[PDB]
């Protein structure tokens, strides 16, 4: 129930991508995120760090906030929904984010562009694969996908901040 | 009984490096005062202001004599004499005896390993005093309650208390809640939320700048980073964590390539921290 939402991966996200738009548009870091469990999506996240004035607010854990809730008013265990969903995501998981992925044990991570200044699946730290018995499990990543269409709103988004 | 010992990077964690100067034997202790006006005059010695000037030293019998620091080393730091060291007459050096070279420590020390190494060489400036430990210790007993609390009541045991330090005025107190419905609720994420919610209309999501954060046990990967990306200033903590990011298994308060750096100091109240529990 894993790779079978990969199929689609064209679809997820070209619809992250309609996200990380629209969050430039609100003076957001472009960012944005689809969590696909079952070929149904039980999660959407862009960046709300300026509009909650929340630095944890990234768009991925608007996401995993969003599955939970999913979770919750369905009845399911998040448990049994998390370790088989795929996150589709237009820039590699922050340190923060990837320590969260971890936890809530997410597999496989889909992402398009490297986060130079704080990436967690490589770029700065390697959370995604490290050796941390007491943090979760290590997920995998896809990178790559349509990187040079999402590095660019990166590069738009901070020649436009102070 | 406890004591606070900073997380600095490695790069900062090593013996501080040497430089050598001039130094030269005060053999009348009458002139101190007014040789050291003239020579640091001369010699101010910019770049060193925690190097002391004057290095007293207890005979076997307590007789005491001292030693002044001149300037510091060039290029090629041979033997040097006072007529080749101090300009006339802008120095009178009567009371000096003949110059000699002495490593002393380049940088200021920051850790107390390092100001033991550092005043062997020369003496320089520099814990926390009595009125600092005893309100730390408070804001580390209302955490270490709050722990308890979870414990109680079936949650992990770890508290955690944002204080702004200049009013001393604690912004918000909150331990682990993590639940199978809400797994991510360690105690940092909600203290961090427990401050967001709390500001005003007008505020930069940097919701922790300027503020302390207290935690029993050292936070989480995730803690850790939301942290930087919140700009905390200074978190205490008193035991580590195995799985720790401010300075077990990573040191992400400070990073060169990460936006923001601050001071970590653990090891306090740890005899009771540290038999709560690790984070996660
Ligand atoms: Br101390
Ligand atoms: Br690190
Ligand atoms: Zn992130
Ligand atoms: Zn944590």
């Amino acid at each position: 129930p894993c790779v079978v939402s990969v199929q689609e991966t064209e679809k997820w996200m070209e619809e992250a991508m309609r996200m990380a738009k629209e969050a430039l548009e609100n003076i957001e870091v472009p960012v944005g995120c689809l969590m696909v469990y079952n070929n149904e999506v039980v999660g959407k996240g862009r960046n709300e760090v300026n509009q909650t004035k929340n630095a944890t607010r990234h768009a991925e854990m608007v996401a995993i906030d969003q599955v939970l809730d999913w979770c919750h008013q369905h009845g399911q265990s998040p448990s049994t929904v998390f370790e088989h969903t795929v996150l589709y995501v237009t820039v590699e998981p922050c340190i923060m984010c990837a320590a969260a992925l971890r936890l809530m044990k997410i597999p496989l991570v889909v992402y398009g562009c490297q986060n130079e200044r704080f990436g967690g699946c490589g770029s700065v730290l390697n959370i995604a694969s490290a050796d941390l018995p007491n943090t979760g499990r290590p997920f995998q990543c896809i990178p790559g996908y349509r990187a040079e269409e999402a590095v660019e709103l990166l590069k738009t988004f901070y020649k436009q901040e102070n | 009984q406890w004591q606070a010992l900073p997380v600095l990077s490695e790069q900062q964690s090593g013996a501080v490096e040497l430089i050598l100067a001039y130094a030269a034997p005060v053999l009348d202790k009458r002139q101190t005062s007014r040789l050291l006006r003239e020579v640091s005059a001369v010699y101010p010695l910019p770049a060193q202001p925690h190097l002391k000037r004057v290095r007293p030293s207890r005979s076997a019998g307590g007789a005491q004599s001292s030693d002044l620091l001149l300037c510091l080393a060039g290029p090629s730091a041979g033997p040097r004499s006072l007529a080749e060291l101090l300009p006339r007459p802008a120095v009178d050096p009567r009371g000096l005896g003949t110059p000699f070279l002495v490593p002393v420590p380049a940088r200021p020390p920051l850790t107390r390993s390092q100001f033991e190494e550092a005043r062997a060489h020369w003496p320089t400036s520099f814990l926390f005093s009595t009125q600092e430990r005893a309100a730390m210790q408070t804001h580390m007993e209302r955490v270490v309650c709050a722990a308890q609390r979870a414990a109680a009541q079936g949650l992990r045991a770890v508290g955690a208390v944002v204080v702004d330090p200049a009013s001393d005025r604690v912004l918000a107190t909150g331990h682990d809640c993590s639940s199978v419905a809400s797994p991510l609720l360690h105690a940092v994420m909600v203290c961090i939320d427990l401050v967001a919610q709390g500001q005003g209309e007008d505020s930069l999501p940097y919701v922790c700048t300027g503020y302390d954060l207290y935690v029993t046990r050292e936070p989480c990967v995730m803690c850790a980073m939301a942290l930087v990306h919140a700009r905390i200033q200074r978190v205490f903590y008193g035991a580590p964590s195995p799985d720790g990011a401010l300075g077990t298994l990573f040191r992400v308060h400070a990073r060169p390539d990460l936006n923001h750096r601050f001071q970590v100091f653990r090891g306090i109240l740890e005899d009771q921290c540290r038999q709560l529990d690790p984070d996660p």
